[PDB]
């Protein structure tokens, strides 16, 4: 009512309204979905297209070899976070000649979330990141506008995420111990459930990373083949 | 920071089967006085890594606090054994520190060796770590082992045997003559004793009261110091 | 009543949305991108006749190979353009090659959100239609105060931007010739003016694929385009 | 509007934040009495938790609770108020005493330390972004002339000397008690007068509070010329003193 | 009446409402219990609110951290504010060892952490920390030393404490018997039974993928150790078997 | 009173062709009159069609190469295309001149193949000056090999002349040159890595030299 | 460094009469002069005078710094400033650049007022290049030609003296001192302040 | 974040400074008299309970050998002002090697009070200093206010009922008054102002006897004067 | 300057010369003997006494617990059981840090002596630069200690009595005074034990 003027004021219930509004900005963002099996973490997302003359926006981004993210929320904040993570991994590989520990990077970005939530005259980021990597194990992490992070078998962000989450928990048991092709297929079923109005090569993004498989977006021909397999 | 005052002599590090072997004389000379004849010159950062020392003692002590507390920070943000930092990590860290101090012109009058095991598929010591207080040896491939070097100027490399100080002329010659691969513990200790005997007989700053440390599947083993047979 | 960086209950920033309100008024401009190059134009909203009309220019050049078209608060726009050309020449110094247009718009969007501490004091209130040519190919880009930048085959900004987008949607087609693009741009621009189209009443720029160089059309080229313009 | 939210003068010339902090100190309902004689100075306080949402639970080491701290070997203090504010205040006192020893080479006087803490409290009052420290307290010590000294300060920054004083609720009613016992005393060995002062302090706290004062629930400390150091007295010895009073 | 909008403002009754709101937020967050025993201390955290999230891995979310591998530190509240306070505790321990070449005493560490938390409740611009922290250790000579720092900036020593949701019924079960004479290994039965009893959100299946554990006792040579499943699952099965009967 | 500069010593040889570039370097590290190790490659791969070699202080060349690889990887991340060799050359020029007053003890050679399938070769000093060439050498042996490359490639002070050159003859010439340097210079080395770049990627071989 | 722009100053006391004098040379490269008007004496207050000897740029810079401080003091206090206060402030200014100092060896000459009528007490003092004050109560000399002036004054000083005899004494002392220094001379000026008046006179010196 | 809490209202009037004068008017009074051969500062302290000792609290202080001061308002404000005034006198003596003039000290403290009125994130000082001293230019007596403005007096009173005390002191005062008569008028003025009964330890006096150090009278001398 | 420190049974001793009070009392259970430059040593002695008072205040727990001429002084410890007295390892290591960070200027060899509950009698030798070594047998510093290095090595025993260490350290400093030229004056000796410290000087 009057405890949402600033980000430094706890309500009588004891809630930061500004951080909740940043989470609301994440929830109104475009869709995304990630899945992992035993040796592969697949990421996909619906690229926003505001007009037929407009081209699809970039949804999936690459941070480092064997690490990548997906986006849902304010895009400039995602730009800042991407530059920070890219600089952190490249600096680590500079000074130490080894790949960075992924959860240390997740703690670093969560600290950057925290210091902006905490002090006044600054805002929390209106974005959540869907971090996927292979640091000797497939892994899926999450970030929120409050300083916080959790690890998932599968995840979805914004838009009609309820349909995707229902499909994922309906089929979570079969994700482990299946090949990469069926994994990509299941990720496409989850995104098609989020559509509710058709999936095409242009309007969807897809990325794969795993053991002996650096981060590489799927080509147009392979993505068209998988889309035709989903249609059949 | 301005010049050496209290100086250690030299160290030798060699890799063999079941781990690596590093040796050093326990003495720090105040020029031509030999004030201290019982000094711990080989340090430990964690299991599967050690730090050598031949030079000014204050700089080695400062680097010992830095390295061991970097290991403390590693443990404080650890969840699995693979998250433990390798000898390559610490060797690169010391190389960057020496390079930065060179650029600032405030060097460390030391010649460091970092060596250990850069693999975790051989023992389960790091899953539940024991800093304060503390079977059969498992043979270790030489590729999984690592020995490194750091110069005053930050120069660095890796090899199957690394020595510092005056041992870079005597002991390096003996190793290049005689060092084989996958020698047992007895042959390695014989070679180290021969090199240190040659150093004791032709180096004032060295001595016979030797410390010997091993880094194997069981972990870092500070054996009893021994006077050389001569 | 509230600070600059205060979220709304719906998760939108108030200052950003008010800046989106500011770009809704301004001089109309149209952009078209084709295989042979890119085209930009503006309605050239002339003031009273005592103005020279040379100083009042809407189509500036970030670099040799980049154009632009402004909308909204224009002094803020010139500040963004100045920072953009400074950073592009910084790239030209640090790297021999010419800067890609995507990186330029990313830097412009990075400056636009500088008011959020994460120095400036408020959003810039500017929408830009940047266009250029590089090794990847000819393209044009859209910028707005919220920082999101989207890449287009044809677009428009300013006051009559909605009707311009509708006519571009109806008329634009792929695999187009550059002359077809010029006459299309002038037809859309003429339909969305208030005043009759003429030579001084419009300005055009283009960056050819072969030349890879900014080139603002003069009065003769504009009159030549108008004479072959259908009606 | 907003005349009393910050450290600002209200239309009547009353910084209302001062009395709000003072009554916040009173709401902790921990009493602390001090008193001095000749060559001794005794300070007493209760071994309880302050009044707030958390209550004293069974798995709470009651010995660890204490409202008496110390700044230096020769100087002690008893802070009453919010816990964090009292801890910050003793840390600031430790800082001023230790830099006084560094700069001037000799141990600080309790009067000077009281003035310095009063000046920091003035700095908190003068500025708006400084919240007031809701922590009043006593300081005791012995000066270079080998005589005792007792000083008090409030959140107003008003440092003043004393020979008997009380912090907490019923202070105005409690002033009569200290005056009565001091007049009774006015109507001695180096050790006997220590005993007289200690029974006077415990009797004063008994009369002010009006219940038995179990020795586990209180805490007593003293500086004298026999020792000159701030040593807090054990529970059994306090029990012996209480039985003497009974 | 406007006195609860800023932490720097005292109420007319002399009371900071802005810290009370933080206390109410902490009380509604996930609960944590930390008590001592003969062999050592065992300390637990019950992540009841994440029962809805079914896609989280088994026991990945762990709120129990440590400093120097001989001091448990945990919390009940905001994750980020807590983690900032953990990193500050690591920094103070680092400064102490660089200065002195000795591990920091715990009773000093809690004091410094309380001053750090207290230092943010006296500026309008700084947001006070929304996290109640428990620090504890154990050694054979001096026995366990459990403390708890709060948003107010108050540190008190405890022989056992619970904070967060359901804390009144948890303590109502902890004073049911004296745990100073009960061993660390067989207290896991009691804790499992108490979390089943007090909390009205957990069942048999939630018990092995939401709740965390660790101890610092003689069996780990008085150093930190997250508990292995072969010790948890016997006592978990016996506890749910007792509750079913 | 500490001089932060030591010549570890070495040599890097470079030679070009119509659609290829050959770069060769030692694999010895050393001090003034003593050798540390018999295997220390100075060539660092930067891109798919570019490499960099150096000579001088080992730490400086390692830091410079890893820093340049950091800048290249950040460039690919920000701009979504690999940088050309001229771009890398200008970037290395700016990096070197940033430390003008405490310069890197690193004499660099930058080899690769342009987008038009042309083998380029840039040669550097300590401070940052650079110029394209068809042949260059740096390090301790630079004065030895550079006249030989001038005789072979430019082939001035000759009348009959012969420009018919191919990849195998150029490689064999580089092997002859590095062997002559190893005979005629003490810091040169004992094993050398002949990097060869072509339109069809990169290949690397190794050769064994004298151990003295 | 003081050979470059060699100079000398002098000041004596008497019976309700005080004198100050200086040479008018400005040097360059030691052994070639460029001016014969550079007065080292600067009036600063109705009954305070200051004689600055050393490097010319430091002389001028110190004059403007002291004039700033002085005129500030009379404007704020709205009253005439004392000799002792000016001397202490001068010593503080010279000490404030203890490292990298002003290469100038100044003096202070004036009257001390003792109100009750009023009595004018003579006051004289001298300084090093840092502010090593030393009250003297008689003749005060400072500069490269200081030794010659010290030699002259003791032979020629007659304790308290009339202002005419004081002018003869200080003039002969300065002229005999400057004749024996090659890098100091080229005319002179003699200021003889009294409470009633001040007499400023220039001497027919060996200016050549 | 630094902004002026003190600001001009409609018609100005500096409402915070007015509230500071309201604080001064309610605080315990102080006064001072300038005589032919001396100056006095005197003030009554509240009738103390037996636990207070007057040898700890002091409303009369000395800044230098010849300069005294008394206030009426908040004590911590007076403490910090007194300490900084001591620093000002010390730096002036370090520069010019003499005891500080009364006028220069009054100007500097007035400028500091104005700086605290003008500076953001602060409030004015809630007191009114009354500085007295002796120097080369005779005797002086000055009065600082929360506004940061100084007034030169020959006899003045501050605090509760200050208008009536001013009128009474105007009734009984002469320019050529002796120092003892000035002390007697101070005693009678504060006696009329208190509306009660006085004695030693209830009043405090400071005085500068001619060109001599500033002196604070003990309770014995005040008891001698009261008889 | 001669400086000698010897560990004997249930205690520790220190010694110096009086030529230019070299032993300085940081705390009751903690004494330090200074060698090298006077000004450098006195500055770091002021700073280390400041740090000792800081940690001694800081490590205090909350509540109640534990329910020729040989002119000599004795000072019994106020703190029994070493409840809040700082540890000599801590004070020696911060001293090492202070000398190391300012080793470009600071040139002073300090030897520390005190009793701790954790590790009993101890003897730490802070050298030129930031080098610290714990000596279990004996410690030496100063010019005059150079000549008695073999004498101390010969006549030292593992578990010496108070009188044995008294006579040995006294003859040690006397021989150093006799040989070395820049050492003289009355000898000062300090014996630090579990429960007391006694200061006694020798004028011979």
């Amino acid at each position: 009512n009057l405890y949402d003027t600033d980000n430094i004021i706890y309500s009588p219930e004891g809630r930061l309204y500004q951080v909740e509004y940043a989470s609301e900005a994440i929830k109104q963002g475009t869709c995304a979905v990630a899945i992992k099996s035993k040796d592969y973490v697949v990421v996909s997302g619906l690229k926003k297209c505001i007009s037929k003359l407009s081209f699809p926006q970039e949804k999936i981004f690459k941070i480092d070899d064997y690490i990548g993210i997906s986006m849902s929320g304010i895009t400039s904040d995602a730009k800042v976070l991407t530059k920070f993570m890219q600089n952190e991994c490249l600096s680590h590989k500079f000074l130490y000649n080894e790949n960075i520990n992924i959860e240390s990077l997740v703690r670093s970005v969560a600290d950057k979330y925290q210091k902006n939530t905490q002090k006044s005259s600054k805002r929390a980021f209106g974005v959540g990141l869907m971090i996927a990597a292979y640091h000797n194990e497939p892994c899926i992490f999450e970030t929120r506008p409050n300083g916080s992070y959790f690890e998932y078998d599968a995840l979805s962000f914004g838009a009609r995420s309820h349909a995707s989450k229902t499909y994922l928990e309906k089929n979570l048991h079969l994700f482990e111990e299946c090949s990469l092709e069926e994994l990509i297929l299941h990720c496409l079923k989850a995104l098609k459930c989020s559509l509710s109005s058709e999936l095409t090569i242009s309007n969807t993004a897809l990325a794969v990373v795993g053991k002996n498989h650096p981060w590489q977006e799927i080509s147009s021909l392979q993505l068209e083949e998988y889309l035709s397999k989903v249609k059949m | 920071t301005l010049g050496p005052v209290v100086t250690g002599t030299s160290v030798i590090a060699i890799k063999y089967k079941h781990g690596i072997m590093i040796a050093a004389d326990r003495k720090a000379s105040y020029g031509s006085y030999a004030k201290f004849q019982n000094v711990e010159r080989i340090f430990k950062i964690n299991n599967k890594t050690v730090m050598g020392f031949s030079g000014e003692l204050a700089d080695a002590q400062y680097l010992h606090e830095l390295l061991t507390r970097k290991n403390i920070n590693n443990l404080s943000e650890k969840k699995r054994k693979e998250d433990m930092y390798t000898p390559q990590h610490y060797h690169s860290y010391v190389s960057r520190v020496f390079y930065v101090r060179k650029n600032r012109i405030d060097p460390l009058f030391n010649n460091i060796i970092i060596a250990g095991i850069n693999s975790q598929k051989y023992d389960n010591n790091d899953d539940n770590v024991l800093l304060y207080t503390n079977e059969e040896y498992k043979e270790i491939h030489k590729d999984d082992l690592y020995i490194g070097f750091v110069d005053m100027h930050g120069t660095n490399f890796c090899d199957d045997y690394i020595t510092t100080g005056y041992a870079r002329y005597f002991a390096l010659t003996l190793l290049r003559d005689h060092y084989k691969d996958n020698m047992t513990e007895e042959e390695a200790r014989i070679l180290i004793n021969e090199c240190l005997r040659i150093l004791y007989f032709r180096d004032a700053t060295s001595s016979n009261f030797i410390q010997i440390v091993k880094v194997t599947s069981k972990g870092v083993e500070y054996e009893e110091p021994y006077i050389l047979p001569c | 009543d509230r600070g600059v960086n205060t979220f709304s209950p719906e998760g939108r920033l108030f200052q950003v949305e008010y800046a989106l309100g500011a770009i809704k008024l301004g001089s109309t401009a149209v952009g078209i991108c084709v295989n042979d190059g890119v085209i930009l134009a503006s309605e050239r909203r002339i003031s009273s006749t005592l103005i020279e009309k040379d100083s009042v220019e809407k189509l500036l050049s970030i670099d040799d190979h980049i154009g632009c078209a402004m909308s909204g608060l224009m002094a803020d726009a010139r500040t963004l353009i100045d920072y953009a050309r400074v950073e592009c020449n910084h790239y030209k110094f640090i790297y021999n090659e010419n800067i890609n247009i995507k990186s330029c718009v990313e830097l412009i969007s990075e400056l636009a959100l500088d008011f959020s501490n994460l120095i400036m004091s408020r959003p810039f209130g500017v929408a830009l239609l940047i266009g250029g040519v590089d090794k990847n190919g000819p393209c044009l880009w859209y910028t707005e105060p919220s920082g999101t930048n989207t890449r287009f085959s044809a677009a428009s900004i300013g006051s009559a931007q909605e009707g311009a987008e509708l006519l571009l949607q109806e008329n634009y087609k792929k695999d187009m010739t550059f002359e077809q693009a010029e006459i299309l741009a002038l037809t859309v621009l003429r339909q969305v003016m208030e005043d009759k189209l003429s030579t001084s009443n419009v300005e055009i720029c283009a960056i050819k694929k072969s030349d890879q160089t900014f080139y603002k059309y003069n009065t003769d080229d504009i009159s030549r385009i108008i004479d072959v313009l259908p009606s | 509007m907003y005349d009393r939210h910050l450290t600002i003068f209200s239309p009547d010339g009353n910084l209302y934040q001062i009395e709000y902090a003072i009554k916040a100190v009173k709401n902790t309902n921990i009493t602390s009495v001090g008193v001095k004689g000749e060559n001794c100075a005794v300070i007493i306080s209760q071994k309880k938790m302050a009044t707030q949402y958390i209550s004293q639970d069974k798995l709470l080491d009651y010995n660890n609770i204490t409202n008496i701290y110390n700044i230096t070997d020769e100087i002690g203090c008893s802070m009453v108020g919010m816990p964090g504010d009292c801890l910050s205040m003793v840390y600031k006192a430790r800082s001023e005493a230790s830099e006084f020893l560094y700069s001037n080479g000799y141990n600080v006087n309790a009067e000077t330390l009281c003035r310095n803490i009063c000046d920091k409290i003035q700095v908190y009052t003068q500025h708006a972004y400084m919240r007031l420290h809701a922590c009043s307290g006593m300081i005791i010590g012995i000066d270079e002339n080998n005589k005792p000294e007792l000083f008090k300060f409030d959140p107003s920054g008003f440092c003043a000397g004393y020979r008997a004083c009380v912090i907490g609720n019923k202070e105005q009613e409690s002033i009569s008690v200290l005056e009565r016992l001091l007049e009774k005393r006015k109507k001695e060995t180096i050790d006997e007068d220590i005993r007289n002062t200690t029974i006077l302090a415990i009797e004063a706290l008994q009369t002010i509070l009006a219940f038995d004062l179990k020795a586990s629930e209180i805490e007593v400390a003293i500086v004298s010329t026999k020792n000159r150091n701030f040593t807090q007295i054990s529970e059994k010895e306090i029990d012996n003193y209480l039985t003497y009073i009974a | 009446a406007g006195y609860d909008l800023s932490v720097s403002t005292f109420s007319p009754d002399g009371r900071l409402y802005q810290v009370e709101y933080i206390y109410k937020s902490i009380n509604n967050n996930n609960t944590a219990l930390c008590l001592e025993c003969k062999d050592g201390i065992i300390c637990c955290c019950i992540n009841s609110n994440m029962d809805k999230n079914k896609m989280i891995k088994k026991n990945s979310y762990n709120r129990i951290y440590h400093v120097n591998n001989n001091i448990i530190i945990t919390y009940s509240g905001f994750d980020g504010d807590a983690r900032n306070i953990i990193d500050r505790a690591r920094s103070e321990a680092n400064t102490y060892y660089y200065n002195f070449h000795t591990n920091i005493p715990l009773h000093i560490l809690v004091n410094r952490i309380s001053l750090y938390i207290h230092a943010y409740t006296l500026y309008w611009h700084m947001r006070p920390f929304a996290a109640s922290i428990i620090i504890s250790s154990f050694n054979e000579k001096d026995k366990g030393d459990i403390y708890c720092i709060e948003p107010n900036g108050a540190c008190y020593k405890y022989s056992g404490i619970v904070i967060g949701k359901n804390k009144e019924m948890f303590k109502t079960e902890i004073e049911k018997k004296d745990y100073k004479d009960i061993n660390v290994r067989d207290a896991i039965e009691d804790i499992y039974k108490f979390i089943l009893t007090s909390d009205d959100h957990m069942n048999k299946n939630n018990l092995q993928n939401l709740v965390n554990f660790s101890w610092i006792c003689k069996e780990s040579s008085y150093e930190f150790q997250n508990i292995h499943e072969e010790i948890l699952t016997p006592a978990l099965n016996k506890a749910v078997e007792y509750i079913e009967k | 009173r500490w001089y932060p500069y030591i010549d570890n010593g070495g040599t890097v040889i470079g030679l070009t062709g119509k659609d290829y570039v050959i770069l060769a370097a030692d694999t010895r590290l050393s001090l003034s009159y003593s050798i540390y190790t018999r295997f220390c490659p100075k060539i660092s791969k930067l891109t798919d069609k570019c490499i960099i070699g150096s000579s001088g202080m080992q730490s400086d060349i390692k830091t410079l190469h890893s820093l340049l690889q950091k800048k290249i990887q950040l460039f690919v991340l920000e701009h979504s295309h690999y940088p050309d060799i001229h771009v890398i050359a200008r970037l290395l020029c700016v990096i070197l001149y940033s430390r003008r007053f405490f310069p890197y003890y690193a004499f660099n050679i930058l080899a690769g193949v342009d987008e038009n399938n042309k083998g380029v070769l840039y040669n550097y000093d300590s401070v940052g000056s650079y110029c394209e060439a068809t042949h260059s050498c740096v390090g301790s042996g630079s004065q030895l090999i550079l006249p030989i490359l001038d005789n072979r490639v430019e082939q001035k002070n000759q009348l009959i002349k012969n420009t018919n050159f191919n990849l195998g003859d150029d490689i064999n010439f580089v092997k002859d040159a590095i062997t002559s340097a190893t005979e005629r210079d003490i810091y040169t080395g004992d094993k050398t890595l002949i990097y060869v770049i072509d339109k069809m990627g990169i290949n690397v071989n190794t050769l064994d030299l004298k151990q003295d | 460094i003081y050979n470059y722009n060699g100079g000398c100053v002098l000041g004596m006391s008497g019976s309700n009469c005080v004198a100050i004098a200086c040479d008018l040379r400005l040097g360059a490269n030691t052994f070639t002069t460029v001016s014969t008007k550079f007065s080292k004496i600067f009036k600063m207050n109705n009954n305070v005078y200051v004689g600055l000897s050393g490097l010319a740029t430091d002389i001028q810079t110190l004059y403007e710094i002291l004039r700033y401080r002085v005129n500030l003091y009379e404007v704020r206090q709205d009253a005439e400033m004392d000799v002792e206060c000016f001397a202490n402030m001068l010593s503080s200014i010279l000490y404030s650049n203890r490292f990298s100092p002003y290469f100038v060896n100044p003096i202070v000459v004036g009257f001390k007022l003792k109100h009750y009528k009023v009595n004018y007490e003579p006051y004289l003092t001298a300084y090093d290049l840092i502010g090593a004050k030393c009250e003297t109560r008689d003749f005060v000399v400072n500069g490269v030609t200081s030794e010659q002036l010290f030699g002259m004054c003791e032979s020629l000083y007659v304790k308290d003296q009339d202002e005419n005899g004081l002018f003869e004494t200080i003039s002969q002392c300065l002229l005999s001192a400057l004749d024996r220094d090659c890098i100091s001379g080229w005319g002179a000026e003699v200021l003889v302040l009294t409470p009633e008046k001040i007499i400023k006179k220039k001497l027919k010196a060996r200016m050549d | 974040y630094s902004f002026s809490l003190t600001t001009f209202s409609p018609t100005g009037k500096l409402v915070q400074i007015e509230y500071a004068l309201n604080r001064v008017s309610s605080s315990s009074p102080a006064l001072g008299i300038r005589a032919k051969n001396g100056v006095i500062i005197a003030t009554e302290k509240k009738s103390p309970n037996e636990l207070i000792e007057e040898n700890s609290i002091f409303k009369i202080q000395q800044i230098s050998e010849h300069i005294g001061i008394v206030y009426a308002g908040m004590p911590g404000d007076f403490r910090v002002l007194l300490k900084r005034a001591r620093k000002e006198a010390i730096r002036y003596s370090l520069q010019y090697g003499s005891e500080i003039l009364v006028k220069e000290l009054v100007k500097i403290i007035a400028s500091i009070v104005q700086e605290f009125t003008q500076t953001g994130g602060v409030r004015p000082f809630g007191l009114s200093l009354l500085i007295c001293g002796v120097d080369v230019y005779g005797y002086h007596l000055y009065q600082i206010d929360p506004s940061g403005c100084y007034f030169n007096w020959m006899a003045t009173c501050v605090g509760k009922d200050y208008q009536n005390n001013m009128s009474f002191l105007e009734k009984r005062y002469n320019k050529d008054i002796e120092i003892e008569d000035a002390i007697h008028t101070a005693i009678l003025t504060l006696k009329e102002s208190y509306e009660g009964v006085l004695n030693e330890k209830n009043i405090e006096i400071g005085v500068a006897y001619d060109n001599k150090p500033f002196k604070i009278l003990t309770q014995n001398e005040i008891k001698d004067y009261l008889i | 300057t001669t400086i000698i420190g010897i560990i004997y049974d249930n205690g520790v001793m220190l010694a110096c010369d009086s030529r230019t009070r070299k032993i300085n009392r940081i705390n009751e259970n903690l004494y330090v003997c200074r060698s090298g430059a006077s000004a450098h040593s006195q500055k770091i002695i002021e700073i280390i006494k400041h740090y000792c008072v800081s940690m001694k205040n800081e490590n205090r727990k909350k509540g109640r617990f534990h329910e020729n001429l040989v002119t000599k002084n004795k000072y019994f410890y106020e703190d029994k059981f070493n409840d809040y007295n700082p540890l000599v390892e801590n004070v020696a290591h911060i001293t090492k840090k202070i000398i190391y960070t300012n080793n470009n200027f600071l040139s002073c060899a300090l030897i520390f002596g005190g009793y701790d509950k954790i590790k009993k009698q101890q003897l730490y030798a802070v050298n030129l630069n930031g080098s610290i070594i714990e000596k279990h047998d004996f410690a030496v510093s100063g010019s005059g200690s150079i000549y008695i290095q073999s004498y101390l090595q010969d006549k030292y025993k593992k578990f010496m009595t108070k009188k044995e260490c008294f006579n040995l350290i006294l003859n040690c400093v006397k021989y150093a005074m006799h040989n070395d030229n820049s050492s003289g004056g009355l000898i000062r000796i300090v014996n630090i034990t579990k429960s007391f410290v006694e200061e006694f000087t020798v004028v011979n």
